[PDB]
RNA sequence: CGAUGUCGGCUCGUCGCAUCCUGGGGCUGAAGAAGGUCCCAAGGGUUGGGCUGUUCGCCCAUUAAAGCGGCACGCGAGCUGGGUUCAGAACGUCGUGAGACAGUUCGGUCUCUAUCCGCCACGGGCGCAGGAGGCUUGAGGGGGGCUCUUCCUAGUACGAGAGGACCGGAAGGGACGCACCUCUGGUUUCCCAGCUGUCCCUCCAGGGGCAUAAGCUGGGUAGCCAUGUGCGGAAGGGAUAACCGCUGAAAGCAUCUAAGCGGGAAGCCCGCCCCAAGAUGAGGCCUCCCACGGCAGCCGGUAAGGACCCGGGAAGACCACCCGGUGGAUGGGCCGGGGGUGUAAGCGCCGCGAGGCGUUGAGCCGACCGGUCCCAAUCGUCCGAGGUCU
């Protein structure tokens, strides 16, 4: 290869023109029906230990 | 690299 | 599966042992010969006093492939060399005799001398 | 291509795969449950499960072939006289995987528990 | 049919004429026959 | 010159950027015996035409003497 | 639905029952139909079955000989209907399922690799016995 | 011109004739008229048929009212077969007899992102002598200031398969309509369990 | 000249037409067959080798043919580096010499990261005046487009004979293209077995690690594949080119033409296959929901629907697409079948023993075809119309 190198530096509007699809999107949460707290579907709650209506483990 | 001569 | 370069027994008495596949005789530009095909060919070994000798170009029709030929029926064949008889340009025997078995596709490609001269059709 | 190919590589030559399986059943079937990462969990289903539906078979060939993994002959008598007549009715189904919900920190992986069937 | 720059009669019996924007010569002779081109 | 055939070509050997993208060398075939006289003697084209004509005519003249002489 | 058993349905038509087991290693005479110009004859093709592919319906043997000097070997559909029948010519003994090996043996090196498996030839003794 | 909806069942090979024939199973009947295209209602002419009944629990309202219009029971998959009108409600493999000659559509298998020597058939580059890190590469894509581009339609590598493939004038081997069972001589696109569109070939 | 890398090869093409072949013609010193010559025609095709760095050229064996050119003598941020084109060395030659040479000879560093245009793929966004789920028309694009041999007609027409047709009709190929995996043939990183050295478990027996990122070897399912299989080039309609006419003046004749009408190419349009309504000119059909609440706008809560999340998938880089989510057979397990390997361990018997025999086609056993809720797709959350004007 021959070392290729920006020719133009990136102006303000098109370096930010290409981040227009960098905004994270927030996480997916459900409310657990033991405690009431949020936190994601299909995980153990991380608050009470519950999943699928029973105790899975200690907190 | 090589050359024009 | 013969193409240029590809040695060849020689399965007549002609003289010639082993000859070198030059032309696929097939069109324009055949890949591959296969049984009943005809090639143009180096002979590169004969014994001595032979009809042909080393170094002739000469015509013959494969009769044995060590790729399997495939048939209409499901079944398929394969030899253990691959050979040839050396023809003239009317596509008869050159030789006599005619060594080994042959495939049964030459008698349906009019080599019936072949055929007939050959101890087992397979 | 990966077309209808059953099995995870997880970045690890086959030695290395089949000692990470081996060295996770001797781990579960040591503690009933452990952590690991989620594609680690779901994997190590079959292998273990493998060995428990040979253990319930109980003779003398499927212990030489538990054995064959699990080298530990104290761990395979655990699993012959303790793990396997919890499970004599069952049809398979031996393990179970759920998911955590936080994180690892240093690296994101998602996490998973891997636990022996009741 | 003779196809050059230069068309004209060759023999008595030869006919300039014009059809379709083209100037041919026809002739009973067939090596006659020009088109002009 | 109906019977002959002038072949123009690159050169071999030295010249640099030159050698490689001029068509100095010549060829000239004398079409009805085959008989052929090549010459990149110089660097111009129109030199090795001439010199290679006059070989091949002072060849195809002794060809001529030659079976003169036999008969 | 269930493609497997609808391949199966479609095949049944075609399938063979009367052909007599074998095994690679065993020497076995296939008679087939082979047709020449105009008609149609039988023609004996005997040999060591050195590989039987497996694929239900769809299984091929493969059977070796040398003829006249030079090795031939023929691959035969298990169900087609161009065999007449199999003679089972005697029952070898192998301890591999294809016998690729024996291409590169000498006559008595076949002999000794593939030895008459008395069990078999027993079983097929004892049977032929029910008159 | 008759159509149907089928599934590629998979290959086999039967014996006709002291001959090996090459077959691909597809299970087309029966494909229910859902709806039928009239130039006077849509310009042109046309039969939506079905195929494979479906869990009613999954077909939601829009649907539901389709299948209602037809008096027809919820259905996997609609298709259209072009300038088809059948005389029934149903259409079956029986529109089909053996030795007719029929076009097969399908969905061919996808080679994902493929490389130019797969998807082109390009000759690479050769594997020794030199050649550095451009055993699989495509070679030159263009000139060079003239036209100082690359054509539209530059063979390149990217996705190949999984894209509409229609071969056509396969001949039909047989018909055993108590399985609704289609037995067509050669290939067809895809895989298996795949949806195929069996019409009557164009070829003649 | 604060650099526009220079030969040939390779790779990938694309264009021109002054056409190599194939298609259509006129003239012939065209009997037929085969040629010559010119005209039309760029749709497709245009082989493999020996020599040389070669371009070029010659040669071998074929072919319908083995076209010629443009694209920075197309293409080195695509490869090569044999030649050219530095520093070493040598021969011939020139020079007292240092050195010199379109003279020769052997050797001689070719730079991981693509910003913009362009190109191949794939998404995200908004738009297509209600909000939705399907199914579609095809403007416009793209793909493709080759050709040979034998047979019949008929050994006829033609020819002294040798030779040997048109027209029409069959059959079989070569190369190329698309798809496919039944067959043939590959692979098959752990599916089975055998084998060595070493270390270990547990001493025997039986096993495990390592010898490669498989220690080695014999095999090998599914998948992915070609060497394997199917299928394609059309047919057919239309309009034409050169060319051939009909009728017919000007110009009492003649004229294909000036009025008008025919015939006529592998080319052109359609036809075939694929894409396609961002076709902002944003199309059509079938179905679904519906006038909600608060000062062509805002604010919520909803509808039909959708997304999120999850189980996955011959779909796939991510994304997308597709299926499934307990009213479930989606993956995992388990079971049956297929498939591979080829007769496990243990035991008993024979042998001093290595081993052999039997139990036994046994044991093991990825992915393939199925069954089975045993395990996991728990529980949910958020979006999402109220329809401008004439
Ligand atoms: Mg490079
Ligand atoms: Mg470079
Ligand atoms: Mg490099
Ligand atoms: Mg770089
Ligand atoms: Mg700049
Ligand atoms: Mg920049
Ligand atoms: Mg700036
Ligand atoms: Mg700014
Ligand atoms: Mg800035
Ligand atoms: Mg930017
Ligand atoms: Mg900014
Ligand atoms: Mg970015
Ligand atoms: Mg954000
Ligand atoms: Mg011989
Ligand atoms: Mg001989
Ligand atoms: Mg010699
Ligand atoms: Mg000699
Ligand atoms: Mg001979
Ligand atoms: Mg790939
Ligand atoms: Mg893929
Ligand atoms: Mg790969
Ligand atoms: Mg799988
Ligand atoms: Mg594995
Ligand atoms: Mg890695
Ligand atoms: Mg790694
Ligand atoms: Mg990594
Ligand atoms: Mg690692
Ligand atoms: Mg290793
Ligand atoms: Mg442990
Ligand atoms: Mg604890
Ligand atoms: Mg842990
Ligand atoms: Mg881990
Ligand atoms: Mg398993
Ligand atoms: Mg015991
Ligand atoms: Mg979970
Ligand atoms: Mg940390
Ligand atoms: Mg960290
Ligand atoms: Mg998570
Ligand atoms: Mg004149
Ligand atoms: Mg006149
Ligand atoms: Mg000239
Ligand atoms: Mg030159
Ligand atoms: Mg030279
Ligand atoms: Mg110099
Ligand atoms: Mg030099
Ligand atoms: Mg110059
Ligand atoms: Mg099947
Ligand atoms: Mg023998
Ligand atoms: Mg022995
Ligand atoms: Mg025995
Ligand atoms: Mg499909
Ligand atoms: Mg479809
Ligand atoms: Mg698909
Ligand atoms: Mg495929
Ligand atoms: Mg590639
Ligand atoms: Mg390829
Ligand atoms: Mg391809
Ligand atoms: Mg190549
Ligand atoms: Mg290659
Ligand atoms: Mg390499
Ligand atoms: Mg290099
Ligand atoms: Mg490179
Ligand atoms: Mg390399
Ligand atoms: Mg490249
Ligand atoms: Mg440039
Ligand atoms: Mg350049
Ligand atoms: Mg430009
Ligand atoms: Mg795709
Ligand atoms: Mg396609
Ligand atoms: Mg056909
Ligand atoms: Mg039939
Ligand atoms: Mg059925
Ligand atoms: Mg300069
Ligand atoms: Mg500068
Ligand atoms: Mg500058
Ligand atoms: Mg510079
Ligand atoms: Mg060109
Ligand atoms: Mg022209
Ligand atoms: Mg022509
Ligand atoms: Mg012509
Ligand atoms: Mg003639
Ligand atoms: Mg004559
Ligand atoms: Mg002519
Ligand atoms: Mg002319
Ligand atoms: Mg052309
Ligand atoms: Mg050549
Ligand atoms: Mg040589
Ligand atoms: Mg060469
Ligand atoms: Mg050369
Ligand atoms: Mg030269
Ligand atoms: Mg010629
Ligand atoms: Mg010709
Ligand atoms: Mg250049
Ligand atoms: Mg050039
Ligand atoms: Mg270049
Ligand atoms: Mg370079
Ligand atoms: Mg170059
Ligand atoms: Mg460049
Ligand atoms: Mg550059
Ligand atoms: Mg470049
Ligand atoms: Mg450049
Ligand atoms: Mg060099
Ligand atoms: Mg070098
Ligand atoms: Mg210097
Ligand atoms: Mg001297
Ligand atoms: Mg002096
Ligand atoms: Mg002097
Ligand atoms: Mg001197
Ligand atoms: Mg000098
Ligand atoms: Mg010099
Ligand atoms: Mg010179
Ligand atoms: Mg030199
Ligand atoms: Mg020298
Ligand atoms: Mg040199
Ligand atoms: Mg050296
Ligand atoms: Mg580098
Ligand atoms: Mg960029
Ligand atoms: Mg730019
Ligand atoms: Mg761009
Ligand atoms: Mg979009
Ligand atoms: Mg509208
Ligand atoms: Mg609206
Ligand atoms: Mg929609
Ligand atoms: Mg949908
Ligand atoms: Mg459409
Ligand atoms: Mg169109
Ligand atoms: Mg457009
Ligand atoms: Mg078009
Ligand atoms: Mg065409
Ligand atoms: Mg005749
Ligand atoms: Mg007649
Ligand atoms: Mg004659
Ligand atoms: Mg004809
Ligand atoms: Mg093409
Ligand atoms: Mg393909
Ligand atoms: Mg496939
Ligand atoms: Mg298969
Ligand atoms: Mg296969
Ligand atoms: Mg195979
Ligand atoms: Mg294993
Ligand atoms: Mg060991
Ligand atoms: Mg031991
Ligand atoms: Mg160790
Ligand atoms: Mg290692
Ligand atoms: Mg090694
Ligand atoms: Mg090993
Ligand atoms: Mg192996
Ligand atoms: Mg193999
Ligand atoms: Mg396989
Ligand atoms: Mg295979
Ligand atoms: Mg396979
Ligand atoms: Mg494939
Ligand atoms: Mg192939
Ligand atoms: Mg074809
Ligand atoms: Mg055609
Ligand atoms: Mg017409
Ligand atoms: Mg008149
Ligand atoms: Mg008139
Ligand atoms: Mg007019
Ligand atoms: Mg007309
Ligand atoms: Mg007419
Ligand atoms: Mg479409
Ligand atoms: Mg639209
Ligand atoms: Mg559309
Ligand atoms: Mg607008
Ligand atoms: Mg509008
Ligand atoms: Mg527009
Ligand atoms: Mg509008
Ligand atoms: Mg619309
Ligand atoms: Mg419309
Ligand atoms: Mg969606
Ligand atoms: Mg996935
Ligand atoms: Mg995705
Ligand atoms: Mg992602
Ligand atoms: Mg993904
Ligand atoms: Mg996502
Ligand atoms: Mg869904
Ligand atoms: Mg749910
Ligand atoms: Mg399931
Ligand atoms: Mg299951
Ligand atoms: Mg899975
Ligand atoms: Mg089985
Ligand atoms: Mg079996
Ligand atoms: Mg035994
Ligand atoms: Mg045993
Ligand atoms: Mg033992
Ligand atoms: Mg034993
Ligand atoms: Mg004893
Ligand atoms: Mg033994
Ligand atoms: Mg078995
Ligand atoms: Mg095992
Ligand atoms: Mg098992
Ligand atoms: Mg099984
Ligand atoms: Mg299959
Ligand atoms: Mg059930
Ligand atoms: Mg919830
Ligand atoms: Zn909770
Ligand atoms: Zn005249």
């Amino acid at each position: 290869a021959k070392h290729p190198v920006p020719k133009k530096k990136t102006s303000k509007a098109r370096r930010d023109a290409r981040r227009s699809h960098h905004a994270l999107t927030p996480p997916t949460l459900v409310p657990c029906p033991e405690c009431k707290a949020m936190k994601p579907p299909h995980t153990v709650c991380p608050e009470c230990g519950y999943y699928a209506g029973r105790k899975v483990l200690e907190v | 690299a090589a050359a024009k001569c | 599966m013969i193409q240029p370069q590809t040695y060849l027994e020689v399965a007549d008495n002609t003289g010639a042992r082993k000859i070198m596949c030059i032309r696929v005789l097939k069109g324009s530009n055949a890949k591959y010969a296969t049984v009943g095909d005809v090639i143009v060919a180096s002979v590169k070994e004969a014994i001595p006093r032979g009809a042909v000798k080393e170094g002739d170009v000469v015509k013959a029709v494969v009769v044995r492939t060590k790729k399997e030929i495939k048939r209409p029926d499901g079944s398929a064949i394969r030899f253990d060399d691959n050979a040839a008889v050396i023809i003239n340009n009317q596509l008869e025997p050159r030789g006599t005799r005619v060594f080994g078995p042959v495939a049964r596709e030459l008698r349906e490609k009019g080599f019936m001398k072949i055929v007939s001269l050959a101890p087992e059709v397979l | 291509m990966r077309h209808l190919k059953s099995g995870r590589k997880l970045n690890r030559h086959s030695s290395h795969r089949l000692a990470l399986y081996r060295n996770q059943a001797k781990s579960l079937l040591t503690h009933g449950r452990i952590t690991t990462t989620v594609p680690k969990a779901k994997e190590l289903r079959g292998f273990v499960d493998h060995l428990i539906h040979l253990a319930k078979r109980g003779d003398l060939h499927a212990r030489r072939l538990v054995l064959r993994d699990l080298q530990d002959v104290k761990l395979v008598r655990k699993l012959f006289d303790e793990i396997a007549p919890r499970y004599r009715d069952r049809q398979g189904g031996y393990t179970r995987v759920l998911k955590l919900a936080e994180r690892r920190r240093g690296d994101g992986a998602p996490l998973a528990l891997v636990e022996l069937v009741e | 049919m003779k196809v050059r720059a230069s068309v004209k009669r060759i023999c008595d019996k030869c006919k300039v004429i014009r059809r379709h924007g083209r100037v041919y010569v026809i002739c009973e002779n067939p090596k006659h026959k020009q088109r002009q081109g | 010159m109906d019977e002959i055939r002038i072949d123009v070509m690159r050169a071999s050997g030295p010249g640099g950027q030159g050698v490689n993208t001029t068509d100095s060398a010549v060829r000239v075939v004398h079409l009805p015996t085959g008989i052929m006289v090549t010459c990149q003697d110089s660097r111009s084209q129109i030199k090795n035409r001439e010199k290679a004509l006059m070989i091949l005519r002072s060849r195809l003249l002794e060809m001529k003497r030659a079976e003169e002489a036999e008969r | 639905m269930n493609r497997g058993a609808l391949i199966k349905l479609v095949e049944s038509r075609y399938v063979r029952t009367d052909l007599p087991e074998f095994r690679p290693g065993d020497t076995v005479r296939v008679s087939y139909k082979v047709k020449e110009g105009n008609r149609t004859r039988i023609q004996d093709f005997e040999g060591i079955v050195i590989r039987i592919r497996r694929n239900g319906f769809n299984t091929t043997f493969t059977v070796r000989k040398v003829s006249y000097g030079v090795g031939v070997e023929r691959i035969f559909p298990l169900h087609s209907p161009l065999i007449q029948k199999i003679d089972i010519v005697q029952r070898g003994r192998a301890r591999r399922a294809k016998l690729y090996f024996i291409r590169n043996l000498s006559d008595r090196e076949i002999r000794r690799k593939l030895r008459a498996d008395r069990k078999r030839i027993d079983q097929d003794r004892a049977a032929e016995r029910a008159a | 011109m008759k159509g149907i909806l089928g599934v590629k069942v998979g290959m086999t090979r039967i014996f006709r004739d002291d001959r090996a024939v090459p077959v691909t199973v597809i299970l087309a009947g029966p494909c229910p008229v859902v709806q039928r295209r009239t130039p006077e209602k849509d310009g042109y002419t046309a039969v939506q048929l079905g195929f494979l009944p479906q869990n009613p629990k999954r077909v939601n309202r829009p649907l539901k009212g389709h299948f209602a219009k037809a008096g027809v029971e919820p259905v996997r998959i609609l298709r259209e077969i072009r300038d088809f009108n059948p005389e029934g409600d149903t259409v079956t493999v029986e529109i089909f007899k053996p030795g007719e000659r029929v076009d097969v559509t399908g969905t061919s298998k996808g080679r994902g992102f493929a490389g130019v020597m797969k998807r082109w058939n390009f000759a690479g580059g050769p594997d020794s002598h030199g050649a550095h890190k451009i055993h699989r590469h495509p070679g030159s894509i263009g000139n060079r200031k003239t036209p100082g581009r690359v054509y539209k339609g530059k063979k390149m590598a990217g996705h190949y398969g999984a894209e509409r493939v229609t071969v056509m004038n396969l001949e039909v081997v047989d018909v055993i309509p108590e399985e609704n069972l289609l037995l067509v001589k050669g290939a067809v696109p895809g895989p298996n369990g795949g949806l195929v569109i069996v019409r009557e070939t164009k070829k003649a």
